[PDB]
Formats: C-alpha cells, sequence, structure tokens
RNA sequence: GAAAUUGUUGAAAGGGAAGGGCAUUUGAUCAGACA
RNA sequence: AGAACUGGCGAUGCGGGAUGAACCGAACGUAGAGUUAAGGUGCCGGAAUACACGCUCAUCAGACACCACAAAAGGUGUUAG
RNA sequence: GCCCUGAAAAUGGAUGGCGCUCAAGCGUGUUACCUAUACUCUACCGUCAGGGUUGAUAUGAUGCCCUGACGAGUAGGCAGGCGUGGAGGUCAGUGACGAAGCCUAGACCGUAAGGUCGGGUCGAACGGCCUCUAGUGCAGAUCUUGGUGGUAGUAGCAAAUA
RNA sequence: UUGGCGGAAAGGCCUUGGGUGCUUGCUGGCGAAUUGCAAUGUCAUUUUGCGUGGGGAUAAAUCAUUUGUAUACGACUUAGA
C-alpha cells in the first residue's frame, strides 16, 4: 500500500548516452552537450541520438516516486528512520550502503515496528 | 542466389538457424544451466545473489571452480554466521 | 487465396506480370511462373533486342567476371525484370524472392496443376491491337539462350499428354452432365433451384 | 523406380530437401 | 544523517473522490437481438455452435440454451458482442425464464437444480424446433467459415 | 595460486603451471589449443608426434603468412606448423600434471585436459640497433601456461526436473475435457 | 466439420510509413476478400491475432498470440490499419494474421 | 590492483564494414504486493 | 558590369524534389488522435494498374526545367485547324 | 500538337531502378487516397504573463492555488543547478558484524550534470547538510609522462669460399 | 493387391480384386453442462533421439613412405599388405 498516484510515465526510459561513448572508451557515457558548430547531434539531424531537454521532465505529481509509489529516503540509523514515522505512506526508507549488518538488523527491527517501508531489506543479511 | 534462383537460400538458412538455436537452448535447459522459474523453490528472486555464499553453502552441504570462494571470505562468512546464530540464540 | 499460384506465362507482358508477381511475393504469396518463353514484351522485336544488347554492354571493365551477369533464359529475363521491382538486397526482399519459382516450359509437378492468368498483365487485354510485340523465347534465342528447341519439343509432348487428359475429362463431364440433367427435375433439384443452386 | 537402393536414396533426398526447404521444383 | 529531512512534507490524508456524474442507464441491444433468435457463438467453450437466445440478463449478458439436448450447450451466458444474431427465430413464448438472473449463475459437480431447469426449459424449447423442417439438424451443427465466404457480405 | 577458469571436480583433477616461461606466446597458444579437451595419453602421444614431424600443430589465430602443409588436413586447416619449443614446454607441463595426478590416486587412463590456458607474461625488454643510429625493441613474448587434467568419469543426464505448469482456468478445463472424452 | 474457422485470413503488409520513415505503432493488414474501403468498414473494431509458434512451452502452450484491433481503413483497395498491444515485428511482413468476427454488430 | 591489451570458458552474430536512432520478435536475465 | 530596395542562407532542424548551400512545403518542448501542405498513388514505396476526353510508336521515345540552347529549318509520320 | 532528324566522342550505367506503349509517356477534367517536427484537440514538462492567498485547529511566502499564451538557435547575455581537493559548524553522522576505492547486461531516482541501493573484491578510514576556500570537472592541443595494441610470429637473422 | 502410363525437375497419374471401417441418402435413443460472459485455447507433420522388437549390411579416406607426366608451400599424378 502507498499514497495514491496515477500511472508513473517516463517520457524517455532509455538513458541519454554521450554521442560517441560507444566508439571510444575514453568518451564516457555521462551525458555531454555536443558543442561543435557542425555537430549533427547539436543541430538535431534526423537519425541521431536524442538530447536532454525540459520536454522530457516527469510529471510533478509523480516525479520522485519509485515504482512502489514512495519517495526514497536514505537512513543511516534509527534516529533518521523515525523521521518517517508520520510519513509512512509517502516515504520508504533506504538503508545507506555503508551501514553494517548489526546496525542494519536494528534498523529493520525499528522499521517493522513503525511500519516504515524499507527499500533494500535483504541488504547485507546472510543469516 | 544468382546460380540457383529457384532454391530458397535465406529462408532455408533461417529455418536451419532457428532449429539449431532452440535445439541448443533446449540442450542448455535440460542440463539445467538456465536459472529456474521464479516460483521454484530453487530460485533466488527477491533474495540477494552471491557467488561466495552459494559456494560456502555448497561446501557445507557436502565441481565449478571458476566460481571460487577465498579462504578469507570463507572465514568472514563463518564469522558473520556465528554472529547471526548468536542473534537467533538471543531471539530464542 | 491459393497456397501456391502457378501463373501461366504465355501472353503476358513482362513488366506488368513482374510488377503483379512482385507485389504478390512481398505480400507473402507463393508464385510459380511457367512457360516463361511465350511471355510478351511491348514494342517490335528489334527494339527489345536492342534494349537487351544495351543491357549486354554493361560489364565490370577491369574484371568482367564480377560485372552484371546477363542471364539469357526467358525465366531469367523475367526474373531480372522482377528483381528490380523488389528490394532484393535486404532480408525481406530476399525472403520474398524465394517465394517465387520461374520455369521455361511446364516441368513437373506443375503440369498436373491448374494454371492461372493475370488479366492486368495479359497482352490481349492491355496492349492495343496492331501494336507490335515481342515473344520472350525469340528474344532469348536471338541473344544466346540455347534451349528453345528442347522446350518446344517437350512442350509438344506435354500438350499431347494433356490433350489425352482433357479428352478423358470431357468424356467424364459429359457423363456427369447427363446425370445431373437426368436428376434436374426431381423435388430436391427444384428445392435447390429455389435457393439459387 | 530402379531398385530399392535408388528408391530409398531418392525418397531420402526429396524428404531432406522438403525438410530443409531447399527444393528447386517444390516448396 | 544520510539525507536531510525535507523542509516540507505531503499531507497523509487520502482525498475523497469527486462526485462522479455517470448514471448506469440500461443497455440498448441491437435490432437483430430479439428473444428466440438463433445465435452463433463466436468464442468460448462453444465456439461455432448455434444456440437460442432467451432472455436479456441484468449483467448485460444474453441467456442462451443450445438447447442442451440438441447440441450440448446448456443454459449459459454469452456476451452480446461475441455472437452473431441470425435470421432464424423460434417462438419463445412457451418458456418461463423469470427464474434465471445474475445471482443464479454466481459460482463462488453440476448442481442438480441446474439440471432440472435445463430439462424444463429444453423440453418446452424442442416443441418449436420440431415445428420447422430442419431446425434441429441445423442447431446441432457447428458454424464455420468456408473458403471464399466473406463475412462483410454474408447475411445471417 | 589462482588458476584461470575451472569447471571440474578438484578431488578427481590435477593441475600444472609454468609462469614467466620463456617461450613464444603465439606458438604456445596454438599448441595448447591443439590439445584442449584431449585425452592425456593421446595428447602426449600427439605432441611427441609433433616433435617427430608426423603430425603438426594447427595454427588457427596467429597464422599470417604461415606456410601451408598437408599435415593440417586432419584438423581441417591448411596452415600448420611444429612449434617444437612450445610443444616441449607443454609436454613438460603434461608430464607434471600426470605426476600430480598419480600422486592423488587418479586413473591415468581416464585423464583428459579439461582446461589449458596460456597467456602473455611480462615481456623481456631487449633492444636492437638499426640504421641511422636508431634503437628499437627486440622483445620476447614469454608465456604463462596452465592446465587442469580431469578423469573422464561417466555420468549421464537423463530424465531431469520438470517445472510446475501454471495453466489458466480455460486450459485446466480443456485438459479436463480431453481426459473426460478419451484418455 | 473439416473447417473450424471463425476468423478471416489476413496478411501483415507493412507498418504505417512514408517513403523514408516508417511508424511501427500502426500496422497495415490486408484482409482476404475485402477490395474497397467501404467493404472494410465491416471489420473495424474486430480483434486481430498474430498467432505464431515458439520453442519454449510457455504457460501450458507452445503457440503464442499477439492481440490487436482494426482501427480504420487505408487507401482504396481494402487495406485496414491495425494496432497491437505490442507492435508486430518487421519479420512478419508477409505473415498471416487472423481477424475474428468479434465484437459483433450482426 | 582500473582501463588499453590478452588467454580460456559460456552465449550469440557474420554473403565486401562496424557503430548509432525508433519500434517490436526471440533467447538470456531481473525488481516489486496483498479487498 | 554599376546602382537602389526587398527576401533566402549565416545561427536552422523537419516533409518533398531518388540525391544536394540557393527549389517546393513548413510557428522545432515530450507524446496520443485526427487532418493536411509540397510531392505523389504499377513495383521498388504508404497511396486508384481510378474514372474520362484526345494525342504519340521514336532502329536507343518520353516522363524535364521552356519570351533556355543546339532551335532556323528538314520529313510522302499522324492529328486538329 | 505529338513524333523523327535538328552532331558527339571516348572504363560499363542510369527518367533513381525495374520497367512501361488505348502507358506506368504527353495535355486536361473529376474524384478518392498516402504523408511532415505544420494545423485542430487533449495530457505532461519548462518559461513567461495575469489573478488569489498571513487563514489557522497549521509546516515550505523565493510556498501554495487558479488562468492563459508560448517553446528553433552560433557569438553573446541572464538564471538555476550537478561534481572535486581542503577549512569552520552540525548530524553526540557511517566504519574491522567491514571505511574508501575498484568490478558488476542486479535495481531505483533525476530532462541532465549526476545521485541512490544490491552482489563480488578490499582492508582503515569516509560521508549528508549549512557555509568558507580553490592548483575544482577533458576527447582532442603533430599535448606531457607512462602503459598497450594491430602490423606480426611478418620484414628480417643471405657480405667476409666450409 | 492387379495392370498400365509418366525421365523436363519422372517420385505422380490411372486401374484390378478382395479385407475392414465410415456413410448426414432417411428415420430413432443416449451423452455434452462447471473452459463458469472472451483470451489461438493448442487438434498438422517437422524431423532428430534415450529406448521399445524384427530385418539387412561387413568400407574407405587422410598423414607418414614413395612417383615426377606435377610442384614456391599447399595442391597434382603415381606405387606399396
Amino acid at each position: 500500500a502507498s499514497l495514491p498516484h496515477p500511472k508513473i510515465v517516463k517520457k524517455h526510459t532509455k538513458k541519454f548516452k554521450r554521442h560517441h561513448s560507444d566508439r571510444y572508451h575514453r568518451v564516457a557515457e555521462n551525458w555531454r552537450k555536443q558543442k561543435g558548430i557542425d555537430s549533427v547531434v547539436r543541430r538535431r539531424f534526423r537519425g541521431n541520438i536524442s538530447q536532454p531537454k525540459i520536454g522530457y521532465g516527469s510529471n510533478k505529481k509523480t516525479k520522485f516516486l519509485s515504482p512502489s509509489g514512495h519517495k526514497t529516503f536514505l537512513v543511516a540509523n534509527v534516529k533518521d528512520l523515525e523521521t518517517l514515522t508520520m510519513h509512512t505512506k509517502t516515504y520508504a526508507a533506504e538503508i545507506a550502503h555503508n551501514i553494517s549488518a548489526k546496525n542494519r538488523v536494528v534498523i529493520l527491527a525499528r522499521a517493522k515496528a513503525l511500519g516504515i517501508k524499507v527499500t533494500n531489506p535483504k541488504g547485507r543479511l546472510a543469516l | 542466389s544468382k546460380n540457383s534462383i529457384n532454391r530458397p537460400k535465406l529462408t532455408s538458412n533461417l529455418h536451419h538457424k532457428v532449429h539449431s538455436l532452440n535445439k541448443k537452448r533446449a540442450q542448455r535447459e535440460r542440463a539445467g544451466l538456465l536459472k529456474p522459474a521464479r516460483s521454484s523453490v530453487n530460485s533466488k528472486s527477491g533474495e540477494i545473489k552471491s557467488v561466495a555464499l552459494d559456494l560456502y553453502f555448497q561446501n557445507k552441504k557436502n565441481s565449478i571452480t571458476t566460481r571460487t570462494l577465498s579462504k578469507k571470505r570463507a572465514k568472514k562468512i563463518e564469522r558473520n554466521l556465528k554472529y547471526a546464530t548468536q542473534r537467533k540464540l538471543l531471539v530464542d | 487465396v491459393e497456397p501456391v499460384v502457378v501463373i501461366d506465362g504465355k501472353g503476358h507482358l513482362v513488366g506488368r506480370l513482374a510488377s503483379v508477381v512482385a507485389k504478390q511475393l512481398l505480400n507473402g504469396q507463393k508464385i510459380v511462373v511457367v512457360r516463361a518463353e511465350e511471355l510478351n514484351i511491348s514494342g517490335e522485336f528489334f527494339r527489345n533486342k536492342l534494349k537487351y544488347h544495351d543491357f549486354l554492354r554493361k560489364a565490370t571493365a577491369f574484371n568482367k567476371t564480377r560485372g552484371p551477369f546477363h542471364f539469357r533464359a526467358p525465366s531469367r529475363i523475367f526474373y531480372k525484370a522482377l528483381r528490380g521491382m523488389v528490394s532484393h538486397k535486404t532480408a525481406r526482399g530476399k525472403a520474398a524472392l524465394e517465394r517465387l519459382k520461374v520455369f521455361e516450359g511446364i516441368p513437373p509437378p506443375y503440369d498436373k496443376k491448374k494454371r492461372v492468368v493475370v488479366p492486368q498483365a495479359l497482352r490481349v487485354l492491355r496492349l492495343k491491337p496492331g501494336r507490335k510485340y515481342t515473344t520472350l523465347g525469340k528474344l532469348s534465342t536471338s541473344v544466346g539462350w540455347k534451349y528453345e528447341d528442347v522446350v518446344a519439343k517437350l512442350e509438344a509432348k506435354r500438350k499431347v499428354s494433356s490433350a489425352e487428359y482433357y479428352a478423358k475429362k470431357r468424356a467424364f463431364t459429359k457423363k456427369v452432365a447427363s446425370a445431373n440433367a437426368t436428376a434436374a427435375e426431381s423435388d430436391v433439384a427444384k428445392q435447390l433451384a429455389a435457393l439459387g443452386y | 523406380w530402379r531398385d530399392g537402393r535408388h528408391h530409398t536414396y531418392k525418397k531420402a533426398k526429396l524428404m531432406k530437401q522438403s525438410k530443409k526447404k531447399t527444393s528447386f521444383t517444390r516448396f | 544523517s544520510a539525507q536531510k529531512a525535507p523542509k516540507w512534507y505531503p499531507s497523509e490524508d487520502v482525498a475523497a473522490l469527486k462526485k462522479t456524474r455517470k448514471a448506469a442507464r440500461p443497455q440498448k441491444l441491437r435490432a437483430s437481438l430479439v428473444p428466440g433468435t438463433v445465435l452463433i457463438l463466436l468464442a468460448g467453450r462453444f465456439r461455432g455452435k448455434r444456440v437460442v437466445y432467451l432472455k436479456h440478463l441484468e449483467d448485460n449478458t444474453l441467456l442462451i440454451s443450445g438447447p442442451f439436448k440438441v447440441n450440448g450447450v446448456p443454459l449459459r451466458r454469452v456476451n452480446a458482442r461475441y455472437v452473431i444474431a441470425t435470421s432464424t427465430k423460434v417462438s419463445v413464448e412457451g418458456v418461463n425464464v423469470e427464474k434465471f438472473n445474475v445471482e443464479y449463475f454466481a459460482k463462488e459437480e453440476i448442481k442438480a437444480e441446474r439440471v432440472e431447469d435445463q430439462k424444463v426449459v429444453d423440453k418446452a424449447l424442442i416443441a418449436e424446433i420440431k415445428k420447422t423442417p430442419l431446425l434441429k439438424q441445423y442447431l446441432s451443427a457447428s458454424f464455420s467459415l468456408k473458403n471464399g465466404d466473406k463475412p462483410h457480405m454474408l447475411k445471417f | 595460486a589462482r588458476y584461470g577458469a575451472t569447471s571440474t571436480n578438484p578431488a578427481k583433477s590435477a593441475s600444472a603451471r609454468g609462469s614467466y616461461l620463456r617461450v613464444s606466446f603465439k606458438n604456445t597458444r596454438e599448441t595448447a589449443q591443439a590439445i584442449n579437451g584431449w585425452e592425456l595419453t593421446k595428447a602426449q602421444k600427439y605432441l611427441e608426434q609433433v616433435l617427430d614431424h608426423q603430425r603438426a600443430i594447427p595454427f588457427r589465430r596467429f597464422n599470417s603468412s604461415i606456410g601451408r602443409t598437408a599435415q593440417g588436413k586432419e584438423f581441417g586447416v591448411t596452415k600448420a606448423r611444429w612449434p617444437a619449443k612450445s610443444v616441449k614446454f607443454v609436454q613438460g607441463l603434461l608430464q607434471n600434471a600426470a605426476a600430480n595426478a598419480e600422486a592423488k590416486g587418479l586413473d591415468a587412463t581416464k585423464l583428459y585436459v579439461s582446461h589449458i590456458q596460456v597467456n602473455q607474461a611480462p615481456k623481456q625488454r631487449r633492444r636492437t640497433y638499426r640504421a641511422h643510429g636508431r634503437i628499437n625493441k627486440y622483445e620476447s613474448s614469454p608465456s604463462h601456461i596452465e592446465l587442469v587434467v580431469t578423469e573422464k568419469e561417466e555420468a549421464v543426464a537423463k530424465a531431469a526436473e520438470k517445472k510446475v505448469v501454471r495453466l489458466t482456468s480455460r486450459q485446466r478445463g480443456r485438459i479436463a475435457a480431453q481426459k473426460r472424452i478419451a484418455a | 466439420a473439416e473447417s473450424h474457422r471463425l476468423y478471416v485470413k489476413g496478411k501483415h503488409l507493412s507498418y504505417q510509413r512514408s517513403k523514408r520513415v516508417n511508424n511501427p505503432n500502426v500496422s497495415l493488414i490486408k484482409i482476404e476478400g475485402v477490395a474497397t474501403p467501404q467493404d472494410a468498414q465491416f471489420y473495424l473494431g474486430k480483434r486481430i491475432a498474430y498467432v505464431y509458434r515458439a520453442s519454449k512451452e510457455v504457460r501450458g502452450s507452445k503457440i503464442r498470440v499477439m492481440w490487436g484491433k482494426v482501427t480504420r481503413t487505408h487507401g482504396n483497395s481494402g487495406v485496414v490499419r491495425a494496432t497491437f498491444r505490442n507492435n508486430l515485428p518487421a519479420k512478419t511482413f508477409g505473415a498471416s494474421v487472423r481477424i475474428f468476427l468479434y465484437p459483433s454488430n450482426i
């Protein structure tokens, strides 16, 4: 269960790779605006990669919701988790990557007690 | 082709390819190299995937060695499991 | 509607038949063209022989073994006319062309199969009377194809056998026509007549 | 036919051509 | 503190829906669907069978009966859009379908009451089928499209 | 030491290694691939025949401008050679793996080379002197060679697990109808 | 009988396209026996299945179906435009589809 | 103990490029939820 | 060739002209549906081998711009005046 | 008016190709039809503009709500952000039950800069937020230093009798 | 099973006889349901094969050696129980 929302539509599901990120290892896939005066990518020719522009902005009513319908919140300890006690249908706590296993089981205990959804409960747990 | 215009060539190759492709796929599926169904008891959907953990429990249950468990990680898993068993011991 | 359409080539115009067949193939239909040597082209014989020689000039200058290949048989002239009407350099075009078979004469098993005509490519219904035309077998023989006499011989043989077949079938349909006319006045026959049958 | 050798030979050849879709004369 | 708590939060209350203005006016069946008409089922466990339309139920469905004794299709519902209403009719006047409704078919091996109802309706329905010469043999046969039949010109 | 990929049982297998090993890497990759998956005794016999020029190592990847031979016929190639140094080093490793196999109590007649990997060791940076006062590299291409032999044990896969079927109601009804009609 | 068919045979012709741009979201289906756009108005709304087989025995069946509907006519020769929930692959240009008689207006 | 580069294994493609865009087939893989 | 003005390109994609600085069309966020422009509808290629009135047969027709050139003429080709 | 001739060389080729001849050519009429990032309608994004809002039993007034129109872009202008080393403050933040780093067709958020999580590896430190500061972000400069390929098991190892 | 015809790519066509089914040419009796209002709702053969029980069959090629009618190397052409 989550706070009600419409369908989560993503106007561009594919990642915006950089122009020649495939041709060269030295060119990363991190997006970069092509600044060349004769860049067919910048001039927006037919048959080239799409570039980010504000038209692809997600719906404001849905912009930060995960597929479960929650906005993700990073928690590192029980104290951080309890800030979502009154916001349980609008937020789901995600446990930070560096929280140790014992502190993670403490977090899961408190989260289940408060009913807060935890995004990655499987975590470092190898019971 | 241009020498044998009355034989299908592309279509014959595509039929042969689809036959050999799913014969190979079925051979792989019967040997069980493919992962089981999501509803299977042997599947790991929704649960963490770890080469090290799988090898540790395969050595405890008692080969493939491209997937190898280091003695370092084996000791770490044993220590973590001791902690987890102590936690279940304080639970019960 | 048929699974394979065996088109009789005789009396058909090369381009118009080629276009019809090409659109049939691209639509998923299997076409066989038989008697490619009695297929027709518009224009006098000399004009089409000249156009073929114009095609026959073309050859890779540095290595003639990789130039245009000038296939002489009427099936291959029709096939060339048809391959230009299909994007044959793709997998779709190659797949569609492999739904086509073209032959000189009528070899088995199609001699025992029904042959159709494409009226929108039939010279009779298309090409205005009095206008000259070219029969493809003459053109192929004139520009190199060396099996016209063979196909003529085998076609004469096939016509003899098929004439025997048709004589038998006409005898049998005479018998069946007599039978259906002898039952043509019964109660059930009149009932079928009331229903347009 | 000619003999059982040629009969099995031709039947197998035609079935292989019909089963690999490699027939000049049929489909 | 892995992430700073946002200065503003959304309110937890789920908003009531607006007053929808969508009345449930009753269905308008097409002119070809009148009770007693011979129907052709186009889908389902009985695709192709000829059946007899009896009553327009409340869940917008058609109550038909094969009849069961003829072609093995019992009293069951079929959707009005998944059926071709032919031109053959039978006088359904000798049939009392006031028993059957939506709740009759709720499912939650065959209940007996279904069986006695099938026999009761069925036997009253033969009496009209046997009046006309070949309606029985017609209703016992399956409809299918032959080579060359074009449904856009076919009459029914 | 960490071996390369390994996909056999360790109790019924034996390993051999030679590292930083001064033999041409390309030729060693050709000779090691010639005996991949082979039975061990047959592979040793084949390599001894390669030294004897009765059979040749087929050169399949590192083979530009290699001469053509008639002894590549059995391998379906035309280019093959007899890389005696690579074959000697692989033969030494074969002997070592057979010995390590004897010391584990394995049956030498059932041993086959289940994994044999060769790859490039750090190069030996010699330099040579050319025209016009130049210095150019004259490197070696030494090899790391490893292999794992394994007993060809007979274990056959037949009649494996079947996955649970997830029929819809219509499929269940169709199956029930098919049984009820005629088994 | 020996004919059990309740669908009209069709052919997948091409996507909706220009000379140099196609549009996979709309597909062109040629229905057998339909030769004019006023004949094709009958089949608008009918469900189309592309029934194709595979090798995995998925969900109790080795035969897979793509579902779609007839949307409008196309041209003057009886071609109709159809849209599927998953657009038909381009390898099926020349593949037989099935146009069922439901939903009915008869 | 990165990348370039390489070996082996598994999968796949290949009829004089490779890569990239949109869409979908197929194979492999994989996350989430309880009127 | 000079002057004066106005448009186009620069900085600019998209549809069409097979192709493309100078042509025809076209108010560039992300999509859906419909309708269109210019150009087209034998096949390649989405779309009538549509309807209709004539003309034309070219032993290398034409599909093409035209108060454009070769172009003024030549012809026992055909048609209408 | 249409047709023919009305010159023009040199690899084999072009109404775009096939091909077309009561045309699939030419002139014209009538329609139907195909199709753009254009037009109409709707949704979503952003900008701009015009209204409204201290009302508290409610939070954030650069916030919220309603309404409409718009959206190309080099130089350049303005604005909002993402990332990095070090500093002041704070979370009595994370960490040997594993910090950082690295690998990963495993996941998620963002239009994007990027951010988050899972697994493997690792073994001792490191983050969020408010600020401060700068040796702060690379695809290039025949860039610098290092490393590595194809070429390629190729050229070659043939002067001085053996 | 009888006989005949078909060599274009015949691999099909026709015919003799018995044997066993079916017959909706016509009239009867019973079954069908619950696949729950649709979901192709799977109805061919396509072959390979672990096997299931009856038949028939009992070679070569390459390397190595050799030849020189050949040859850069492969290849070619010979000879050898």
